[PDB]
RNA sequence: GGGAAGCCUACCUCAAGAUAAGAUUUCCCUAGGACUUUAUGUCCUCUAAAGAGCCGUUCGAGACUAGGACGUUGAUAGGUU
RNA sequence: GCUAAAACUAUGUGCCGAAGCUGCGGAUGUAUACUUUGUAUACGUGGUAGGGGAGCGUUCUGUAAGCCGAUGAAGGUGUGU
RNA sequence: GUGAGGGGAGUGAAAUAGAUCCUGAAACCGCAUGCAUACAAGCAGUGGGAGCACCUUCGUGGUGUGACUGCGUACCUUUUG
């Protein structure tokens, strides 16, 4: 099964009219003051006041 | 003496595909598309100048017969007693005159019905 | 005035680029910055680098300042392709287009 | 360009009451046809809505003639197979007289976007009454 | 005031100062014509209509210019029946300003 | 006037995108400037309410969704007894 | 939608209605006269297969050791006529 | 990233002549501005036609858009069609 007529672009686009990307929720951190994804570990080790790697 | 076909057959592409200004889709980027519109475009404009006449004579017409039944009288009626009484005036006019006038309007009828009795 | 920066040949697809710049267009600098250090998109790291390219020539070549810059400007264009060759079954064979994409950011305030 | 065409800006509405007691049914919707689509205004235009308001009372009072009450049949179909629906007159204006209004004058007016506009300057209300006192409506004997 | 005049096998309906186009004339440019064949005239409350003509009455013009209307494509095609043509066409006119009108 | 497993109701489910978009109970928001295109007009400063969502622990709900419960004023899940 | 019709039969007075006919402006073929003419009148001007007539553009040779050109050629892209 | 690619500086008559570099058309793919578009059925135009935006010799002007409305079943070939 194929088509019997190309697409038009409109139509195509209008297909696409759902791509579109979405933010992540970022925070910023209490006890260092840099953003981090919520809920996460920040990027140095620290989550809730707590460090992992002394 | 050999020939390159290309600026002439460029510059007669591209005077079709302005003329095609306007159309939707590949109407107005492909050729072969847009030169089958622009022809059917000539063919509805030959006909259309011929059906304009009969559709303003058409809007001219209900117009008079609105003002004619507003004073009394109905179209055919009216056409009559103006024959009779040998006015010439046109039906273009006398829509102009119902529409923007209605003493005037309120007049001729007068007159057609006084040559109508 | 607006301050430019192009990343050319870069190895991705047009319209998977044109997602990431989409999410960035008109935004301040700071939270472009946040939004492309935490997407999982591949596109993301090129945006990212065009985008400080851009940030570092209004800073270095027409000294202004980056508090109040902002992206007011970006788009993605198509690059060259590579062509290839892929066998198929019963001898038959198709033809791979590798695309690649050009991509623009303009900074200003 | 002489000829000119009315202005919706500048077009008025008046109201008309009109009631529907003893009246023919095809009669009466014709002359309320051609008041909603404004042939009666000598700024009548094909693509502009020049016409009046008509409200209708004493709607279940409208007859027909002949054996039309028993006989006349009205069809409606859902699109699920062998959903088809029948009617006649006496039940559809002893239960919904709107509808009967609604289906005569909807065939008499033209059929498209400036139609159905034009249809729905056209009130029927069941009783003597309507709520419609503030706009101080005329009445129309048609 | 207006009044009702023929030129050209149609009829237009004029007020002092107006400018329309009719078909062309003859007469060359700067000249004054004088229509004698008024149909009608009316001055707000005096109504006069002309049985044919009103008797009397005079409508006097004055003549601008000669010029052609816009350029306008003809075509004709009898699709499958290999035949087509096409010719252009500008039609002539005369601009006329309007001076006096007398009942 | 009577008159059938037939028609309309009656029984179950869906139903106001019924653009004619219906009804009821309760809740929220009442600040100052400048300008002309004197208008539900346009730009400043100050204000972000009732609520909804993002996120998280999840489900006898689930293709993705949507829907249900909870988020320290806590038994939502895991563990422990 | 229509029932002393918006049906049928008979008669009448009006009107609508085509690219038909008339009005106004313009073009063209043939013929007859002006006894060069490009001026009149008359009759014409839907067309497949076909037949006849008249033209537009393109490349190259002579005219050209001429004429236009860095005060901007060809080519590309708009606008006006 | 001692990468690719770019932004300045410099050379040049010219760098949108910057290395697969004279000119750089079309299909095809982006970004920006103006107008229209989420109650309405079909070869997508054509004859009318309101409103809006910009320009303006301020109009019986120009440019862009086209709510609503009459008519309207592509092209070629082969065929009695």
């Amino acid at each position: 099964a194929v088509q019997q007529n190309r697409k038009s672009r409109s139509r195509r686009d209008m297909r696409r009219s759902h791509d579109a990307l979405t933010e992540n929720a970022l925070t910023v951190d209490q006890a260092t003051g840099e953003t981090h994804r919520r809920h996460h570990v920040t990027k140095d080790g620290f989550y809730r006041g707590r460090q992992l790697f002394a | 003496a050999r020939v390159k076909r290309g600026v002439v057959a460029h510059r007669r592409h591209k005077k079709i595909l302005a003329r095609a200004k306007g159309y939707y889709g590949a109407r107005s980027r492909v050729y072969r598309v847009a030169f089958q519109a622009v022809i059917k475009a000539g063919q509805y404009a030959y006909r259309d100048r011929r059906q304009k006449k009969r559709q303003f004579r058409a809007l001219w017409i209900a117009r008079i017969n609105a003002g004619a039944r507003q004073n009394g009288l109905s179209y055919s009626r009216m056409i009559d007693g103006l024959k009779k009484a040998q006015v010439i005036i046109d039906r273009r006019v006398l829509a102009d005159i119902a529409m923007h006038d209605a003493v005037a309007f309120a007049a001729l009828a007068e007159k057609a019905k006084g040559a109508l009795a | 005035m607006e301050v430019t920066a192009k990343l050319r040949g870069a190895a991705i697809s047009a319209q998977k680029a044109r997602l990431v710049a989409d999410l960035i267009r008109g935004k301040s600098v700071a939270h472009a910055l946040n939004i492309l250090n935490f997407s999982n998109k591949k596109a993301a790291v090129l945006v990212k680098k065009a985008l400080e390219s851009a940030i570092a020539n209004a800073e270095h070549n027409n000294s202004l300042d980056v508090d109040d810059l902002k992206v007011s400007t970006i788009y993605v264009d198509e690059g060259m392709s590579l062509k290839r060759i892929m066998p198929r079954a019963k001898g038959r064979a198709d033809r791979i287009t590798k695309r690649t994409c050009h991509i623009t950011v303009k900074v200003g305030v | 360009m002489k000829t000119l065409s009315a202005k919706p800006a500048e077009v008025q509405h008046d109201w008309f009451v009109v009631d529907a007691t003893g009246k023919t049914l095809g009669r009466l919707a014709t002359e309320i046809a051609r008041r909603l689509r404004g042939k009666h205004k000598t700024s009548y235009t094909p693509h502009v809505d020049t016409g009046d308001y008509i409200i209708v009372i004493n709607a279940e009072q409208v007859q027909v003639t002949g054996n039309k009450a028993l006989d006349k049949k009205y069809y409606r179909h859902t699109e699920f197979p062998g959903g088809l629906k029948e009617t006649n007159f006496e039940k559809l204006v002893a239960h919904k007289p709107e509808e009967i209004f609604e289906r005569a004058v909807k065939g008499m007016l033209p059929k498209g976007p400036l139609g159905y506009a034009m249809i729905k300057k056209m009130k029927v209300y069941a009783g003597s009454e309507h709520p419609h006192a503030a706009q101080q409506p005329q009445v129309l004997d048609i | 005031m207006y009044a009702v005049i023929q030129s050209g096998g149609k009829q237009h309906r004029v007020v002092e100062g107006e400018t329309l186009k009719v078909e062309l004339l003859k007469a060359e440019s700067g000249a004054t014509i004088t229509f004698d064949d008024v149909l009608m005239v009316v001055n707000g409350d005096n109504i006069q209509i002309g049985a044919p003509v009103v008797a009397g009455a005079k409508v006097t013009a004055e003549v601008i210019g000669h010029g052609r209307h816009d350029k306008i494509r003809i075509i004709k095609m009898r699709r499958r029946k290999h035949y087509r043509k096409q010719q252009g066409h500008r039609q002539w006119f005369t601009e006329l300003k309007i001076t006096g009108i007398s009942g």
